[PDB]
RNA sequence: UGACUCCCAAGAGCUCUUAUCGACGGAGUCGUUUGGCACCUCGAUGUCGACUCAUCACAUCCUGGGGUUGAAGAAGGUCCCAAGGGUUCGGUUGUUCGCCGAUUCAAGUGGUACGUGAGUUGGGUUUAGAACGUCGUGAGACAGUUCGGUUCCUAUCUACCGUUGGUGUUAAAGCGAGAACUGCGAGGAGCCAACCCUAGUACGAGAGGACUGGGUUGGGCCAACCUAUGGUGUACCGGUUGUUAUGACAAUAGCAGCGCCGGGAAGCUAAGUUGGUAUGGAAGAACUGCUGCUUAGCGGGAAAUCCUUCUCUAUACAAGUUCUCGGAACAGGUUUUAGAACAGAACUUCGAUAGGCGAGAGGUGGAAGCACCGCGAGGUGUGGAGCCAUCUCGUACUAAACGAA
RNA sequence: UUCCUUGUCGCAUAAGUAGCGACCUGCACGAAUGGUGUAACGACUGCCCCGCUGUCUCCGACAUGGACCCAGUGAAAUUGA
């Protein structure tokens, strides 16, 4: 994974990310720059996974990251009920406009599968069990193909 | 994956679609028809080959990395010229900088050839070849293997024009072939 | 270092030649809200959102 | 990705092939080991090395481990590849309790 | 790397105990294990074959920089130590006569490859 | 003498 | 490179270099050089032109 | 004046002028020494030495080929040919120079504003302070000594190192594009030592001791690579100090500019690991011989010259060749082995390109909760436990053609 | 304070135009423009030794701010063409 620096040192960067994730959980949709959203979505999914686990150690690890009591309660009750059957990808990021003043490309980022979302998301599907992969050579034998007849 | 001109080129030649193309000069008695499939048994274990590939990229780099310059001292009064090149010519005769002067610029990601690299092992079931040492390029990229020009192999042992594998062959019965080292121990006659 | 001579209009125009703007090949407008936008820009979601 | 997968398959097969021919026990830091080492540079001379494992690395066929011992009053550290064929015999004698995975403080500690 | 200014302990009975290296005989960066160095005697026993201030030859038998072998093994001692050999006969660029008669402490395996056979023979512990 |  | 080596390598370049340095130095020089066709042998393609 | 070359040859060389030299005297070459002149520059051309970076000449220091010897062999002397590649680290000195020490195949002589300060330094000389010796009545002076003393500039043009955009190269769709090449031409690479066999052979009274030919090990330089080793590894694992907050317990979070310690996978890198330091052809330098008979013809002949191996190259304007497409190629989005922008390469929904999720490898080192032992700090079990920087595999849940575009 | 001069000898170093101690041939020392010493003191000027280190052999990785790129605002010396 490419981890961005965002023009900040470590403490400022991590405090800004924790504030952004807390505000995303609180307001259910925020508009920010695209480069910040591309870093937010990973941690916003990690907190939902901690809430889906819901043990005491997960509660402690999530309280060591997010800010607020409304945030921790919402993650550990409402999101654990909502995203129970979904595997991953609880957030949607969409580019919207260009900011006057510094020409920054802006984007909505929101939690999915709720009322008043930007797009109708796919239904939650359980993952099929792990399949034993083929060898690269056995796959290369099956990957051989000819040009389609059109000319 | 292919554009329309390459799709048409493959469809006209009557071959399956490929990823990378290369052209090798041969003589008249070493030609092969269109559609011949070439394997690892084209090479014999124990011989030397030449590998050509695109080397690893370093980007824009300075003189101290590019050309192993010495630079300036880190102390003793030196000011803002720690890793610079120094002089770039003489004064007034010539009054110009000579061509080929070593200066910073883009480094690497060019084509290079490694000579006399040794074939150790051959696995024809999986079409793998174990070659001793280093090979220019990144992992996941393409290299091109010819015979060595410096240590030329034996004429009577190489398959010509290539190894013609029988069509009645199965990959179940193929064992990997190791290059013979002989019998006289190197570490004992010392 | 200072400029040795004055840059003429010919050289100034040649320098500023390649930096002129160019038109955009593809332009999308939403049929409902009527916003003129580039590809991959979100303006409206349809009804029964 | 396919190239790294190929490399992992090759390493797994090499390790499994060696493990059916030789008996190589699990080596951990803090263990006391005694092994028989043949040096091919010095006319294939075979000797016995006894020491304490202070470092380990798991890298497939190229796993390594470090031994610190005292010979004739002077401390010698030697590193051996685990699956090297010049390790004729390997035995574990004692398992001292440590709280680290690398025991590099033994160089300066007096005993 | 053993280079100009290194101070090395002496591990025979030649009468000297510490030396200061001047240069290595072959090699630009310095001397590795088994290499031959030129040195000057900094401290010596009151009775011995080598006096303080003499210029001597030596063979590095212990070095604190790790050395690799052809099977992928490494060896690393704790200090630097040499065994002095004679330098009055400069026509022999091969195995030299050691000055002393006894060699103390461990000796490396590299001396067979470097043709230090007499030091290897007079050795007691080889490690 | 001369001095800059 | 000596004249012997030049004649062994390519003989038409000798006549081309001899004529090129007697032609005047201006922008018509290559236009007039384009009209000089030199052949090593006695066979030329311009057989149907009014020679 | 200096350096170098040549002419004559008394004499030295046991004999013998010219192997090696060479008195008394002459003829030149070069532009590096010491000088002469005062032609350019005083509305400024920054001066010694060192560092970094070089490049040219050959009057050659080493390596290569030869003639002669007062050359038995080894080691040599002298002269001719040869500029492909090299030509060390330190002590006192500001030093150039030079002396010394340890090496080396050798530690060349000169030019390039005694190369190089809009590339670095500032020890000396050469401003203003102060002192010693000497000179001067004195103010002061002294290529006599000594301590101290501001080194500016954002690159317009030529030059050079890299990367791109446009455009000429009739084609038949006023034609526009994707690949695969040939190479006119240009660049790069060019080394050396030690030991062993031939051989204790040739030669020599003996002591000594080869040519040629073939291997082995090292050093220098050049091109690449990251499996292992070492270093780093600032959003990984643990330990711990001061303080503040969550009321306290329990567990954490901020700050001490990674708080400080012990490890650390990928990535980068050398101190690490690999590959080269060739072969064949042509023409030929000093020299060397053959035919002929005065004019010449021919053969052998070097680390040198030109092709061959490596890299770039059709803007190579006589503008090259082959295959293919015609809603073709582009653009936009997700990225990366690539990267300053640009460009390249992978994927773009009949899709694993990125994120998420699940499993495993790898790192750290034994989580929380519970129970037992102890007054307590603490110790033991459940348990190779818990956690996650990376890597691989499975999976369209999210974003890439959600383009009913 | 000594031109000749890196004077000569000793200590010290592998090697010392330096440093210390001698010698006297003092170009051109010398007694309140003070002579010879001197415990303590010095951001003064030399020399030697220990500990320590990227000053160096020989450089590498990482971290913050510029440099790079996009959107606003927008100088300077210089200039016969
Ligand atoms: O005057 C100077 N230079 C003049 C002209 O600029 C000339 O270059 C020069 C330089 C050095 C010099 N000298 O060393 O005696 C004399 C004149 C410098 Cl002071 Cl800038
Ligand atoms: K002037
Ligand atoms: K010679
Ligand atoms: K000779
Ligand atoms: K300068
Ligand atoms: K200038
Ligand atoms: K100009
Ligand atoms: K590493
Ligand atoms: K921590
Ligand atoms: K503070
Ligand atoms: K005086
Ligand atoms: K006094
Ligand atoms: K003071
Ligand atoms: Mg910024
Ligand atoms: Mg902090
Ligand atoms: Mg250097
Ligand atoms: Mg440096
Ligand atoms: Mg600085
Ligand atoms: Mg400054
Ligand atoms: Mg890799
Ligand atoms: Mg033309
Ligand atoms: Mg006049
Ligand atoms: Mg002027
Ligand atoms: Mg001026
Ligand atoms: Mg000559
Ligand atoms: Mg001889
Ligand atoms: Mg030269
Ligand atoms: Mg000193
Ligand atoms: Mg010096
Ligand atoms: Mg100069
Ligand atoms: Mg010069
Ligand atoms: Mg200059
Ligand atoms: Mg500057
Ligand atoms: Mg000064
Ligand atoms: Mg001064
Ligand atoms: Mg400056
Ligand atoms: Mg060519
Ligand atoms: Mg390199
Ligand atoms: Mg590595
Ligand atoms: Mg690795
Ligand atoms: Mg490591
Ligand atoms: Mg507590
Ligand atoms: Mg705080
Ligand atoms: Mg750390
Ligand atoms: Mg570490
Ligand atoms: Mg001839
Ligand atoms: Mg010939
Ligand atoms: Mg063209
Ligand atoms: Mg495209
Ligand atoms: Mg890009
Ligand atoms: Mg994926
Ligand atoms: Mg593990
Ligand atoms: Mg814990
Ligand atoms: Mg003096
Ligand atoms: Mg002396
Ligand atoms: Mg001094
Ligand atoms: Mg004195
Ligand atoms: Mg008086
Ligand atoms: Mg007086
Ligand atoms: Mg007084
Ligand atoms: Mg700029
Ligand atoms: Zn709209």
């Amino acid at each position: 994974t490419k981890l961005r620096k965002l023009g900040r040192h470590t403490g400022h960067r991590m405090s800004m990310l924790r504030t952004l994730v807390s505000q995303l959980v609180k307001h259910e949709r925020i508009e920010t720059t695209i480069t910040k959203a591309k870093e937010v979505r990973r941690l916003a999914d990690n907190m939902v996974q901690l809430g889906k686990e819901g043990s005491l150690d997960a509660a402690r690890r999530a309280a060591g990251f997010v800010r607020g009591d409304d945030v921790i309660h919402k993650i550990f009750t409402e999101f654990a009920y909502r995203y129970k059957d979904r595997t991953g990808g609880y957030t949607r990021m969409l580019r919207t406009r260009i900011r006057v003043g510094d020409a920054a490309p802006m984007a909505y980022i929101e939690f999915i599968d709720r009322e008043n979302e930007l797009r109708q998301s796919n239904p939650p599907t359980p993952q099929p069990p792990q399949r034993v992969p083929l060898d690269p050579w056995a796959r290369s034998r099956l990957m051989r193909q000819y040009a389609p007849p059109k000319e | 994956h292919l554009t329309m001109p390459e799709l048409g080129h493959f469809r006209a030649q009557g071959v399956p679609l490929k990823r990378k193309l290369r052209e090798f000069p041969v003589t008249e008695d070493a030609l092969l028809p269109v559609g011949t499939e070439l394997g690892v048994r084209h090479f014999v274990p124990g011989q030397y080959v030449d590998v050509t590939g695109i080397t690893r990229g370093k980007g824009f780099q300075g003189v101290m990395k590019r050309w192993k310059f010495k630079g300036g001292p880190a102390s003793h009064g030196c000011s803002k010229a720690h890793r610079k090149g120094g002089s770039t010519g003489q004064r007034d005769d010539p009054g110009k900088v000579f061509k080929g002067r070593k200066m910073p610029g883009h480094m690497g990601a060019a084509q290079r050839t490694v000579k006399n690299v040794w074939v150790y092992k051959i696995d024809p079931a999986r079409n793998l070849i174990w070659v001793r040492g280093q090979v220019p390029g990144a992992e996941g990229n393409f290299v091109f293997i010819n015979d060595a020009c410096y240590k030329k192999p034996d004429i009577s042992k190489l398959p010509f024009p290539t190894y013609l594998a029988p069509e009645d062959e199965d990959p179940s019965e193929l064992e990997p072939l190791v290059a013979d080292l002989g019998e006289v121990d190197p570490f004992m006659l010392a | 270092a200072v400029p040795k001579k004055k840059v003429s209009k010919h050289k100034r125009g040649i320098r500023n030649g390649p930096k002129a703007l160019k038109p955009v090949p593809v332009i999308i407008r939403c049929r409902s809200c009527g916003r003129v936008k580039l590809p991959h820009f979100f303006c409206c979601s349809g009804e029964r959102g | 990705k396919t190239a790294k997968h190929i490399m992992q398959i090759v390493d797994k097969e090499a390790v499994e092939e060696v493990r059916t021919r030789r008996e190589i026990p699990e080596i951990r830091p803090g263990y006391i080991v005694q092994l028989k080492v043949e040096v091919p540079e010095n006319k294939r001379r075979v000797s016995i090395v006894k020491g304490i494992v202070i470092a380990r690395r798991n890298a497939g066929l190229n796993s390594t481990f470090r031994i610190r011992r005292l010979v004739a009053g002077v401390g010698v550290e030697s590193m051996f590849p685990l699956y090297s064929p010049n390790l004729r015999e390997i035995k574990v004698l004692d398992k001292k309790r440590v709280r680290r995975a690398k025991l590099y403080y033994l160089r300066d500690k007096m005993n | 790397f053993i280079q100009m200014g290194t101070v090395l302990k002496v591990v025979d009975n030649s009468g000297a105990k510490k030396v200061m290296c001047i240069q290595a005989l072959k090699g630009k960066k310095g001397a590795r294990l088994g290499d031959t160095i030129v040195a000057s005697v900094k401290e010596a026993m009151p009775n011995g074959k080598v006096k303080k201030g003499a210029v001597v030859y030596g063979v590095v038998v212990r070095a604190a920089m790790q050395r690799g072998r052809v099977d992928g093994s490494e060896v690393r001692f704790d200090d630097n130590a040499v065994v002095l050999v004679d330098n009055k006969d400069k026509k022999t660029k091969t195995d030299r006569q050691p000055i002393g008669t006894r060699v103390f402490g461990p000796v490396p395996h590299e001396l067979r490859k470097k043709k230090h056979l007499k030091i290897l023979a007079l050795a007691q512990h080889i490690a | 003498g001369v001095a800059a | 490179r000596s004249l012997k080596d030049q004649m062994a390598k390519d003989p038409t370049e000798v006549i081309r270099k001899a004529v090129w340095r007697m032609l005047p130095t201006n922008n018509l020089r290559d236009d007039r050089d384009r009209k000089l066709r030199i052949f090593e042998g006695n066979e030329h393609p311009f057989g149907d032109k009014p020679l």
